[PDB]
């Protein structure tokens, strides 16, 4: 015979737009994540700071 | 001679005249600068009057102070001797390990709480001469009577506690 489908007729393919939308780039969970680290941060850079500080007394 | 950091010495000028007889003798202070360091606040504590003396004869002689204060510049010397004949008498194996660690650490005080409050301890106990820093901040525990330090590049272990005199 020939290359013909087959009888049922092959099954229908992706072709419509799919980008979904994904949370590891939503801007609120990101925003909310970076506040975090800097507010970590600068507590522990006040901690840090004032220690190096109290160093620099008992060198001199 | 000045002040002034040189940038360009190629040579050392030494004198080997004396001072004259007239001006009573000292012998000189022989310690290194890791040894003084770890002996600092012990001579700190007991020669602080001769130290705020010897400086406050200098301001009262502006200009004049190298001579004039000879007398009190010698006492200074002896104080500070004191403390080194009576730590190298009573606490010889932990000064040596605090000013051989201090030495290996780049004289960093906060490198060396463990062997320093060893010798804090010992020195207490034989010569009643206390480490003491003015006006730290009271909301706080003292620096150096701190069980972690933020700046030590090995961690304190947690066997290894701080000297509280009185405990
Ligand atoms: C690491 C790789 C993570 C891969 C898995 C992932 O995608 O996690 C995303 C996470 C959950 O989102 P998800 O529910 O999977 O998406 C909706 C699906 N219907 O979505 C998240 O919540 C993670 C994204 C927020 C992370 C906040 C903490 C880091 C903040 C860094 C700020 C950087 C600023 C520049
Ligand atoms: C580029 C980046 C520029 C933007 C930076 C954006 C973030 C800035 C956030 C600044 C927050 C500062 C950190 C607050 C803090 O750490 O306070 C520490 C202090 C207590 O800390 P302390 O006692 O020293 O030692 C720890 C005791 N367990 O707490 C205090 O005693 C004072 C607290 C005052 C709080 C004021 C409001 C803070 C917000």
């Amino acid at each position: 015979p020939q290359d013909m489908p087959p009888p049922g007729g092959y099954e229908a393919v992706q072709y419509k737009r799919n980008l979904p939308s994904r949370g590891l780039f939503r801007p609120r969970p990101l925003l909310a994540g970076a506040a975090v680290l800097m507010l970590y941060g600068w507590y522990k850079l006040v901690k840090g700071i004032r220690e190096q500080n109290e160093l620099a007394r008992e060198k001199m | 001679m000045a002040t002034r950091k040189p940038a360009f010495n190629q040579h050392v000028l030494l004198d080997t005249t004396p001072l004259p007889d007239s001006i009573p003798k000292v012998k000189e202070i022989g310690a290194s600068s890791a040894p003084l360091l770890s002996a600092s606040f012990f001579i700190g504590a007991r020669c602080k009057d001769y130290n705020d003396d010897y400086m406050q004869c200098k301001n009262e002689n502006p200009g004049r102070g190298e001579f004039e204060c000879l007398k009190e510049g010698r006492r200074v010397t002896r104080c500070a001797r004191s403390v080194l004949k009576d730590i190298n008498t009573h606490c010889l194996e932990q000064f040596r390990a605090h000013w051989q660690c201090l030495d290996n650490n780049n004289q960093q005080l906060w490198q060396c709480r463990p062997a320093e409050w060893k010798l804090n301890k010992c020195v207490y106990e034989n010569l009643k001469l206390e480490k003491v820093i003015p006006d730290q901040p009271k909301n706080s525990t003292p620096v150096h009577l701190r069980q972690r330090q933020i700046f030590a590049h090995h961690a304190i272990p947690p066997w290894e506690r701080p000297f509280i005199p009185g405990q």
